[PDB]
C-alpha cells in the first residue's frame, strides 16, 4: 500500500533520468535556484520529489563517481513522507541522506542531520558537503569544539550535520540566553536522525543536562574515600552483581559509626556523610577503571555507555565524580547544580517533522508508532547478502574464550583476510592487545583514546594483513573498503567477543562485516562467565553448568547453555523497555511544565515593553497577598489590616505611605485597585527617577534571573519528588496520578515565588 | 502487662494517622451520595427501557 | 511460615471449591486492588 | 453542581464517561438475557425454600483466582517467585497463570454452582439428556466470564480506568431501584426513614474516615547532596494504609462460614447436621463470634500478604531509602511490623463491624425484608466512586496549567 507507491516514484524517477544527463554543470547549479522560484510561486514540496531525486541522483554521480540505486530512492521518498526508513546494514544510508535533505532544504528553513558520533558527522558532512555545495546549497557542520559564533554560521547554513548532544545542549543553553540575537539554534523545522535505534530507542533514557556551577566542597570526599579503601569486600559491603547495587552491612555500618565518632550512621543529621559514603562505596566497587572512564592528563575523562567514545566535557551527577576523582588521588573540581534538562524523547518530538533511518528497527516498530507516530517502512537491498552469520562459539570460561579468540585471529591472519574483534569495554580491548602482541600478530588497537587512529585505522583496516581490535568506535555506522584481492578471501571477519543487550547491536557488527553484496565471516565467541551471564543469567542454567568438566578447549555444545544466552538478552531488553516505559510518563510532567516556562522565557526575551507584565505579576501577588491576609469565610471585621499594611509597606511601599487609616472595612478588590494605584504612581516616580529606557533592562534582568533561578530550584524539588514516588503504591494508589497532582501544585507554587519575588525586587530598589 | 501496654500503643499510634478534615470529608461524602444516587437513576431507567423492549419485542 | 503459606493456600481454593454454591441467604461481590551533566550554561 | 460541569466540557473526559456508560449499558443487556438453555421460571417459584443469567456467576473467579496467585507468587512456588522476581516481562506470564487457572477455576464452581440448584430445588427445574447439558451450562457461564473480563479491560483501557472495579460496583448498585420499589411498596413512614437515612450517612462518612486515611512513614533518601532548597518536612514517604487487606476477608470468611453448611446439605438430615447449621447460623451470636474472629484472622493474615515487611524493608535496603534512626536491613523490618501490628487491629474491628452491621440492622429495623446495606458492597461502592472521582480530578488537574505571564 505504500512500497508499491515508493516503487512507482523510484520508476518515475528512473525514467526522467535520461532528460538531466546532459545537462552542463552550470544548469544544475540553476536548477537550485529554479526550485527554489518554483516553491517561492505556490508548489508543495512533494509535487517536486520527482524532479528533486532526479536533480541530486544526477549530481552525486558528478560530484563523486558513485550513481544511486532504485532502492535508495525507495528509501529517499520514505524518508520525505515523514517516517523511519529501515534499509539493511550497509546498503547506502548516507545517499539515501542526501535525497530528501536537498528537497527539504529548499524551504529557506534549515535540514538538521543527526548522527550518533563525530567521526560519522565529519565523514557524511564532507562527502555530502562535496554533492550539495556543488550543487548549489550550503553546508554547515556542529562540533563539540566551535564556538558560539561558529554554531551560529553553522546553523545559519541551509543544512547542518551534527551529532545529537551536541543539537540538545545547544536547545538547552539557547533556553538560558539573555538576548534574543545571542541564542544559536534556529526554529527547528525537519531533523534526518540517522542511527534512530541508537539515539530515540537506545539514549532515550539518557537526557541531556547543562549544568551551571556550585560552590565546591571537599571536606567530605577525601575523608569518606579515605574510610571506604579500608573494607571487606564480601563482609562489610554487598556488591550485587544483577543491579550494581552497593549497600554496608551491619558490621560495616557500626565501622562506619567507629570510624566517623558519630552515634548513629542513619538518621537526618548524618545525611550529608551517609550520601558520600554510598557515593564513595559506589566509586570504589560498583565502576571500575578503564570499564567505565579513562584517566587522561589528571582528569577523569568518561567514556559514553552507548558508543564507546571519549565525553570530554560531562561530569557524573550527585557527587559521583568528585568521589572517583577522590578514590584515585586527583584534585577535587567543585561540585555543580542542575540549570536545565531534557530528554532526547522530548527533544526530537519539538521538530516540525521527524524523519529517519537505521540497519535495525522491526524489533522496535511497535515502540516507534506508539511514540514517535512513526512507522518503519522495510526496504530491499538489491543485491543479497553473501554474509554467512555462524553460531556462536560458547566457551565456558574467559582464558579459554580469549584463548579461541587469538587463535581464530592467528589462523585468518596466516591466510591473509582483515580480521576485526569486537568489544564493549577497553581494558578487554588492552587484554587482547597483549594477548595477540606475544604470538606474532601486527595487531592494531582501536581504543576510547585513539581517534585520530581510528581515522587512520579506518582508512587501512580492509588492506591485505590488517587486524583491529575495536571497542565501540567502529561498532556501527563505520564503513571500511575491501581493499585489493581481499574480497576474493572473504574480506572483513568480524570476531565478537561480548553479546551485547540488543540484537540490534549483535547485528551492527555484522553489518560491519558485510556490506554492497561482498562476502563476511561473523562469529561471536561469547563464554558463560561474561558480564552479561554474571549479571542476568538464570539460576538453574548457572546451578546445572557444573556437568561440563574443566577442559576450556572446546566449545560447549548442548542446547541448553545456547537457549539460555538468548534468554538472558531478553531479559535485559525487556529490563530497559520497561526502564524506559516508566520514564516517558514521568517525564511528560516536566515536558509540560518546561515548555511553558520556556515559551514564557522566550516571549519575556523578545519583547521591548515589559511594563504590563510586570505589572500584571505584581497584581497577581498583591491579590494573592490580600486574599492571604483577608478571610471569606471569617468575620469582615478582623481582617488583621495593621498586619496588612506592615506586609505591603515592608515589601512593596515605603514605610510611611499607607496606614490602617487611609483604608479601613472595604471591599478587597476596590483595596487591591487602591494599593495597585499606588504602585502605579510609584513605578511612573521611579521610571521617571532613572529613566525609561534603563529601567526595561532593569526589570528584564530581574525577570529572566527570577525565572533561571525558581526554574533550577523546581527541577531539584522534582527530581526529589520523582525519587520517592514509588512507594506511594503501598496505600493501592496510583504513583504516576499521584506524581501529577502534586508536580501541578509546586509547579503553581514556583510561579507565585517566582511573582512574589520579583514583584518585591523591582518594588525595592 | 501486655494488654494494658499494647492498648496504650494502639491509642498512642492512632495519633499518627493523616485523617481526612472537615471539609474533604463532607465532600468525599458528597461525592458518594451523588454517585450512589445517579447511578439508582442510571440503571432505573436502563431497567424500565430494558422492560419496555422485552415486553415490545418479547 | 512455609507450612502455614501453602495450608492456607489449599484450605481456601478447597472450602471455595466446596462454597461453591454461594449465596444461600445473603450476596458477596469482592474486590481485588548514571546520569551526568555538561557543564556551564 | 460544578465539578460535574467542568468534566462536561472537556472531549476526552467526557469521550471516556459517554464510553464508560456505554459499555455499562452493554453490560446491563447482557445481563438482561433469561434462560441460557436452562430451567423457564423455576428460578422465580423455586427460590425461598436469585440473580441467575449469564453473569450469574461474575467475576468472583477472577477475584479469588488472584487471590490464588498472590499466594502462590511467595516461596511455595518458585516458578511464580522467579516469574514475580524477573522484573515487569514476567507479570504478563503470571497474568496468564491466572487468566486459564480463572477459566478453569470458574468450570469447576459453574457445575458445583449447579449441583446446588439441583439439589436444593429437588431436580425439578429441567431435565438432562446427560452431563453435556451441565457443560453447555458451564461453558455459557465461563463465557459470560470472560465477556465481563472484556468489558472489565475495555473500561480500564478506554473509559476512566478500573474496569473490573466499576462491572462489580454497577452489579451492586443496580439491586437497590429493586430494593427501593419493594420498600416502597413496603410503605414511622417518615420518622422512622428519616433515622434510617441519618444511620446509612453516618456509616458512610464512617467508611469514608477510615479508608482515606493513611500512617505515612518519612521515607529519607540519603541522595541529598546539600540543602538544596530544603522546603521542611518533605513530600516523601510510604503510606501506610489503615486497612490493608481490602474487602477480601470478608469474603474468606463468608465462605468458610458457608461450607460447612454445604457440607451438611451434602451428607442430608442428621443430629449433627442441624447442630453445624444451629451454630454456623450466622445470625444468632454463636455463629456471629465465629464469623468475627475469623474476619479478624483472615485480616491480619491478608494485610501481612498485602503489605509485606520483608520485601519492604529489602526495597527500601536496595533503593537506599532509610528511615531517621532506623537501619534498613532487618531493623526497618521489625519497625515496619509492629507498626502493622497496630494500625491493622483498628482496620480488623472497622471490617468486623461492617461486616456485622447487616443483620442487626435489619433486626432492629424490621421494614425491608433482604435489604443488605452495610457489608462488603458498601465498601465496593465508596472505593469505586472515590477512585474514579479522583482519576477524574487528575485528568483535569493535568490540563489546568496557567503560567506566569497573564
Ligand atoms: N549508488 C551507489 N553506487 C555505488 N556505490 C554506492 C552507492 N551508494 C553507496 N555506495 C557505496 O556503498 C557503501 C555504503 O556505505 P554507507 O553508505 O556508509 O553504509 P551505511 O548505509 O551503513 O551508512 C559506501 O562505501 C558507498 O561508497
Ligand atoms: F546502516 Be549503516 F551501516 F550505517
Ligand atoms: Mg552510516
Amino acid at each position: 500500500r505504500t512500497l508499491n507507491r515508493y516503487e512507482k516514484i523510484a520508476n518515475d524517477i528512473d525514467a526522467i533520468r535520461g532528460d538531466y544527463e546532459n545537462l552542463s554543470d552550470d544548469a544544475l547549479k540553476h536548477k537550485t535556484i529554479e526550485f527554489k522560484e518554483r516553491l517561492e510561486k505556490g508548489a508543495t514540496t512533494d509535487d517536486l520529489l520527482v524532479e528533486a531525486f532526479a536533480v541530486v541522483r544526477e549530481a552525486s554521480r558528478r560530484v563523486t563517481g558513485m550513481f544511486p540505486f532504485k532502492v535508495q530512492l525507495m528509501g529517499g521518498v520514505a524518508l520525505h513522507d515523514g517516517n523511519i526508513a529501515e534499509m539493511k546494514t550497509g546498503e547506502g544510508k548516507t545517499l539515501t541522506s542526501t535525497l530528501p535533505v536537498y528537497l527539504n532544504a529548499l524551504t529557506g528553513k534549515g535540514v538538521h542531520v543527526v548522527t550518533v558520533n563525530e567521526y560519522l558527522a565529519s565523514r557524511d558532512a564532507e562527502q555530502m558537503g562535496k554533492i550539495f555545495e556543488f550543487l548549489g546549497l550550503t553546508v554547515g557542520l556542529n562540533l563539540n569544539s566551535m564556538s558560539k559564533d561558529e554554531k551560529r554560521e553553522a546553523y545559519a547554513a541551509d543544512i547542518t550535520y551534527s551529532t545529537n548532544n551536541e543539537l540538545g545542549f545547544d536547545y538547552l543553553r539557547d533556553n538560558m540566553v539573555l538576548y534574543k540575537e545571542q541564542m544559536v539554534q534556529r526554529p527547528l523545522h525537519f531533523a534526518v536522525i540517522d542511527e534512530v535505534d541508537s539515539i530515540l530507542i537506545d539514549e532515550a533514557r539518557t537526557p541531556l543536562i547543562i549544568s551551571g556551577q556550585a560552590a565546591k566542597s571537599t571536606k567530605l570526599y577525601v575523608q569518606a574515600n579515605a574510610f571506604v579503601r579500608t573494607l571487606k569486600a564480601e563482609k562489610d559491603y554487598t556488591y550485587d552483581i544483577k543491579t550494581k547495587a552497593v549497600q554496608l552491612t551491619e558490621e560495616g555500618m557500626t565501622k562506619a559509626e567507629k570510624a566517623f565518632g558519630i552515634d548513629n550512621l542513619f538518621d537526618v543529621k548524618h545525611v550529608a556523610l551517609n550520601h558520600h559514603i554510598n557515593q564513595a562505596l559506589k566509586a570504589h566497587v560498583a565502576m571500575q577503571k578503564d570499564v567505565d572512564y579513562v584517566v587522561e592528563d589528571g582528569q577523569v575523562v568518561i567514556v559514553d555507555s552507548f558508543t564507546g567514545r571519549l565525553m570530554k566535557g560531562r561530569r557524573y551527577s550527585e557527587g559521583l565524580h568528585q568521589a572517583i576523582e577522590a578514590k584515585e588521588g586527583l584534585e577535587i573540581q567543585n561540585e555543580s547544580m542542575t540549570l536545565a534538562t531534557i530528554t532526547f524523547q522530548n527533544y526530537f518530538r519539538m521538530y516540525e517533522k521527524l524523519a529517519g533511518m537505521t540497519g535495525t528497527a522491526k524489533t522496535e516498530e511497535e515502540e516507534f508508532r506508539n511514540i514517535y507516530n512513526m512507522q518503519v517502512v522495510t526496504i530491499p537491498t538489491n543485491r543479497p547478502v553473501v554474509r554467512d552469520d555462524r553460531p556462536d562459539l560458547i566457551y565456558r570460561t574467559m582464558e579459554g574464550k580469549f584463548k579461541a579468540v587469538a587463535e581464530d585471529v592467528a589462523q585468518r591472519y596466516m591466510t591473509g583476510q582483515p580480521v576485526l574483534v569486537g568489544t564493549v569495554a577497553v581494558e578487554t580491548s588492552e587484554l587482547i592487545s597483549k594477548l595477540l602482541k606475544n604470538k606474532g600478530i601486527p595487531h592494531q588497537v582501536l581504543n576510547a583514546k585513539n581517534h585520530e587512529r581510528e581515522a587512520q585505522i579506518i582508512e587501512e583496516a580492509g588492506q591485505k594483513g590488517a587486524v583491529t581490535i575495536a571497542t565501540n568506535m567502529a561498532g556501527r555506522g563505520t564503513d571500511i573498503k575491501l581493499g585489493e584481492g581481499v574480497k576474493e578471501l572473504g574480506g572483513l571477519a568480524v570476531v565478537g567477543t561480548e553479546r551485547h543487550e540488543s540484537r540490534r547491536i549483535d547485528n551492527q557488527l555484522r553489518g560491519r562485516s558485510g556490506r554492497q553484496g561482498d562476502p563476511g565471516i561473523t562469529q561471536f565467541y561469547l563464554s558463560m562467565e561474561d558480564e552479561l551471564m554474571r549479571r542476568f543469567g538464570a539460576e538453574r542454567t548457572m546451578a546445572m553448568l557444573d556437568r561440563f568438566g574443566m577442559d576450556d578447549s572446546t566449545p560447549i555444545q548442548s542446547k541448553m547453555v545456547s537457549r539460555a544466552v538468548e534468554s538472558s538478552q531478553k531479559r535485559v531488553e525487556g529490563n530497559n523497555f520497561d526502564s524506559r516505559k516508566q520514564l516517558l510518563q514521568y517525564d511528560d510532567v516536566l515536558r509540560q511544565q518546561r515548555e511553558v516556562i520556556y515559551k514564557q522565557r522566550f516571549e519575556v526575551i523578545d519583547s521591548e515593553n515589559l511594563r504590563e507584565i510586570v505589572e500584571n505579576m505584581i497584581k497577581s501577588s498583591l491579590e494573592r497577598a490580600i486574599a492571604a491576609y483577608t478571610p471569606r469565610e471569617e468575620l469582615p471585621e478582623e481582617w488583621k489590616l495593621d498586619g496588612l499594611v506592615d506586609l505591603i509597606n515592608t515589601t512593596y511601599l515605603d514605610e510611611g505611605a499607607l496606614e490602617k487609616s487611609d483604608i479601613f472595612g472595604k471591599e478587597p478588590d476596590e483595596m487591591l485597585e487602591l494599593i495597585m494605584d499606588r504602585i502605579i504612581t510609584k513605578y511612573n516616580e521611579k521610571e521617571e527617577q532613572f529613566g525609561k529606557e534603563q529601567m526595561r533592562e532593569f526589570e528584564k534582568v530581574i525577570v529572566l534571573r527570577a525565572v533561571d533561578s525558581k526554574w533550577m530550584d523546581h527541577i531539584d524539588a522534582m527530581d526529589q519528588l520523582r525519587q520517592g514516588i514509588h512507594l506511594r503504591a503501598y496505600a493501592q494508589t496510583n504513583p504516576l496520578r499521584e506524581y501529577q497532582m502534586e508536580g501541578f501544585a509546586m509547579f503553581e507554587h514556583m510561579i507565585e515565588s517566582i511573582e512574589d519575588e520579583v514583584a518585591k525586587f523591582v518594588m525595592k530598589a | 502487662q501486655r494488654v494494658t501496654n499494647f492498648f496504650k500503643e494502639v491509642v498512642r499510634e492512632l495519633k499518627k494517622v493523616s485523617w481526612p478534615n472537615r471539609k474533604e470529608l463532607v465532600n468525599y461524602t458528597a461525592v458518594v451520595l451523588a454517585t450512589v444516587a445517579f447511578f439508582t437513576v442510571f440503571f432505573a431507567v436502563i431497567d424500565l427501557g430494558i422492560s419496555q423492549l422485552i415486553r415490545l419485542v418479547f | 511460615a512455609k507450612k502455614t503459606a501453602i495450608a492456607i493456600a489449599v484450605a481456601l481454593a478447597g472450602f471455595a471449591t466446596v462454597a461453591s454454591y454461594a449465596q444461600y441467604e445473603d450476596g458477596c461481590s469482592g474486590e481485588l486492588e548514571s546520569g551526568y551533566y555538561y557543564y556551564s550554561g | 453542581f460544578r465539578t460535574i460541569s467542568n468534566f462536561m466540557r472537556v472531549s476526552d473526559i467526557r469521550n471516556k464517561i459517554i464510553f464508560t456508560l456505554l459499555m455499562l449499558i452493554v453490560f446491563r443487556i447482557g445481563t438482561f438475557i433469561p434462560v441460557p438453555s436452562v430451567n423457564t421460571d423455576v428460578l422465580k417459584l423455586q427460590d425461598q425454600l436469585q440473580n441467575f443469567s449469564i453473569f450469574a456467576m461474575g467475576v468472583m473467579p477472577y477475584i479469588t483466582a488472584s487471590i490464588i496467585v498472590q499466594l502462590l507468587q511467595m516461596d511455595v512456588v518458585p516458578k511464580f517467585a522467579e516469574w514475580s522476581k524477573q522484573g515487569e516481562m514476567g507479570r504478563r506470564k503470571l497474568a496468564q497463570f491466572t487468566r486459564y487457572f480463572t477459566i478453569v477455576l470458574g468450570f469447576i464452581q459453574a457445575l458445583g454452582m449447579s449441583y446446588g440448584f439441583n439439589n436444593l430445588a429437588g431436580g425439578m427445574l429441567i431435565q438432562n439428556p446427560g452431563i453435556g447439558t451441565y457443560l453447555l451450562i458451564a461453558v455459557v457461564l465461563t463465557a459470560g466470564t470472560a465477556f465481563l473480563m472484556w468489558l472489565g479491560e475495555q473500561i480500564t483501557a478506554k473509559g476512566v480506568g478500573n474496569g473490573i472495579s466499576i462491572i462489580i460496583f454497577a452489579g451492586i448498585v443496580s439491586g437497590i431501584p429493586t430494593i427501593l420499589n419493594q420498600i416502597y411498596a413496603q410503605q414511622l413512614r417518615i420518622v422512622r426513614l428519616l433515622l434510617v437515612a441519618l444511620a446509612v450517612v453516618a456509616v458512610i462518612v464512617g467508611v469514608i474516615y477510615i479508608q482515606q486515611a493513611f500512617r505515612k512513614i518519612p521515607i529519607q533518601y540519603a541522595k541529598r547532596l546539600e540543602g538544596r532548597n530544603p522546603v521542611g518536612g518533605h513530600s516523601t514517604h510510604l503510606p501506610l494504609k489503615v486497612n490493608p487487606a481490602g474487602v477480601i476477608p470478608v469474603i474468606f470468611a463468608v465462605s468458610f462460614l458457608i461450607a460447612p453448611p454445604t457440607i451438611a446439605s451434602f451428607f442430608g438430615t442428621n443430629d449433627v447436621t442441624l447442630w453445624i447449621r444451629r451454630t454456623f447460623d450466622y445470625t444468632h451470636p454463636v455463629g456471629m463470634t465465629i464469623y468475627v474472629v475469623l474476619i479478624i484472622a483472615f485480616t491480619y493474615f491478608y494485610a501481612f500478604v498485602q503489605v509485606n515487611p520483608e520485601q519492604m524493608a529489602d526495597n527500601l535496603k536496595k533503593q537506599g531509602g532509610y528511615i531517621p534512626g532506623i537501619r534498613p536491613g532487618k531493623n526497618t523490618q521489625e519497625y515496619v511490623t509492629r507498626i502493622l501490628y497496630r494500625l491493622t487491629l483498628v482496620g480488623s474491628l472497622f471490617l468486623a463491624f461492617i461486616a456485622v452491621l447487616p443483620v442487626f440492622f435489619v433486626n432492629f429495623a424490621n421494614l425491608p425484608p433482604s435489604a443488605q446495606i452495610g457489608g462488603t458492597s458498601l465498601l465496593i461502592v465508596v472505593g469505586v466512586a472515590l477512585e474514579t472521582m479522583k482519576q477524574l480530578e487528575s485528568q483535569l488537574v493535568k490540563r489546568h496549567y496557567r503560567g506566569f505571564i497573564k
